[PDB]
């Protein structure tokens, strides 16, 4: 068998984007743009995205050993409704909360920083090969954890590179279909892993 | 190998704040 | 023969990382992060890493036609001992000097810049194909220089794209094993090339 083990997985991440704009006498210029994929915590993936289909308007995560907190448009935390992404040929379903990137208002001879947090959730096809100790995603991101890792029936012996607090298993999980706003009638043992740049659920 | 750089040459869980 | 010419090589570079942090009234945010791979000079690779197994705590190199100098934690130059990297399945030996990324202390409503310089040395498997005028590394970085380029026995006629000062050949080189702190009993002809983003030795 040379075909890699293929299984369905769902990614959850926020495209944190803070840009620096220089406002001249008659023009505007980008002095710097910092793009980062902030992962979504288990509490938000369960109690906000799966439970209500909404994402927090702020991105709280650890980056370079610092607890960074990004706010969309520098506004207070607010529940943003998830909507389907733009149509694309040969692409899996995906949803996002924001479309337009935010930049600061125009003030003369001054630098300003405008943060943008766009919650994004996508259904990606995961692949794995023998010894099945790790798997990749459709976006090309590697996940150093066995697809069968878990706490039940000896699954804890599988390979894992992340800390214990970075993995969570939920039993009797009813997947919420964001497009048709429906709830699956079949309980599943949903696994959750919070990678440094994204959160995957399979 | 490229994606293993962070897990090989850096701490992913330690948090430093003041 | 379709198999590319495979030979062992060692990479030397420093992960210069300077991040901008914005300290709010009750939160911290990354206003921008600049990551760059600074090469290690021949003097440091010979007299510091190979001779004593230590890396300078500063990264001096040329980037975009400017002599940039980065200091780890903004501190004075200091010799940092190299230690093995974290274990990883199916990966060659690697060593580094720093693990925790540095960020500035928290001061209210102020932007601060914190530089981090982490010397990194790794053993990578180099590959080359006919006409063998260039070779790649395990990290996916291309090296536009023939693996057999040198100053001895007509090797100077091989292809090369870098300047003369960017290449150095050392005879009777005794490789220092950083893990077992040992010295090879076989004098070897070591080649050294300082690429714009890293230094390779084979």
């Amino acid at each position: 068998n040379i075909a890699p083990y293929k299984f369905k997985a769902t990614m959850y991440y926020k495209d944190v984007t803070v840009s620096q704009v220089w406002f001249g006498h008659r023009y505007s210029q980008f002095m710097g743009i910092f793009e980062d994929r902030a992962p979504v915590p288990f509490e938000e993936v369960i109690d906000k995205i799966n439970a209500k289909g909404v994402c927090r308007s702020t991105a709280k995560y650890v980056r370079n050993n610092l607890e960074t907190t990004a706010f969309h448009r520098d506004d207070h935390e607010t529940d943003m409704e998830l909507k389907p992404a733009n149509a694309a040929t040969r692409t899996s379903r995906g949803w996002h909360t924001t479309d337009l990137k935010y930049n600061p208002s125009r003030v003369e001879a001054f630098h300003r920083y405008g943060t943008t947090v766009n919650c994004i959730v996508e259904e990606v096809d995961a692949r794995s090969v023998y010894p099945y100790d790790e798997f990749v995603l459709a976006t090309g991101d590697f996940v150093y954890m066995s697809p069968f890792y878990g706490y039940r029936e000896g699954s804890h012996t599988e390979h894992t590179s992340y800390a214990a607090d970075r993995f969570k298993q939920v039993d009797g999980f009813y997947a919420r279909d964001l497009t048709t706003k429906a709830r699956a009638t079949a309980p599943t043992t949903r696994n959750l892993l919070t990678t440094p740049k994204f959160t995957v659920a399979w | 190998r490229n994606q293993l750089h962070d897990l090989r040459f850096a701490d992913i869980d330690t948090v430093i704040h003041a």
